[PDB]
């Protein structure tokens, strides 16, 4: 898919790391601050485990930019780098699916 | 105290 204005970042988080509100907030800001180097970030979605179940999209990080070009630059600037020693893998998301907030 | 490495993508 793509290019589009929504970026999906994979291989960065363990569900365990998303249970504590303090640690969850730290990860979101970490993502925002780095993605903001490339564009204005309109939204960030990081699905969290609920009732001890990995909900659709848990494990993934979604970031929406104001333009396709800004999303493209962020994909180039972030893909293949390390986040908590893990190689970052990326794909474009369908803004429609993101507009529905349907993750998988 | 970011979890991001400093290394540019072009250098990976």
């Amino acid at each position: 898919l793509g290019s589009t204005e929504v970026l999906c970042l994979m291989n960065m988080v363990l569900p365990e790391e998303l249970l504590d509100d303090e640690e969850y907030e730290e990860i979101v800001e970490d993502v925002r601050d780095e993605c903001s180097k490339y564009g204005l970030v309109k939204s960030i979605e990081i699905p969290r485990p609920v009732d001890g179940v990995e909900v659709p999209g848990c494990g993934k990080i979604f970031v929406e930019f104001t333009s396709v070009f800004d999303c493209q630059k962020a994909m180039q600037g972030l893909t293949g780098r390390k986040f908590a020693n893990r190689v970052v893998v990326t794909k474009y998301c369908d803004p429609d699916s993101y507009h529905r907030r349907d993750f998988w | 105290k970011s979890r991001w490495d400093e290394t540019p993508a072009s250098q990976m």
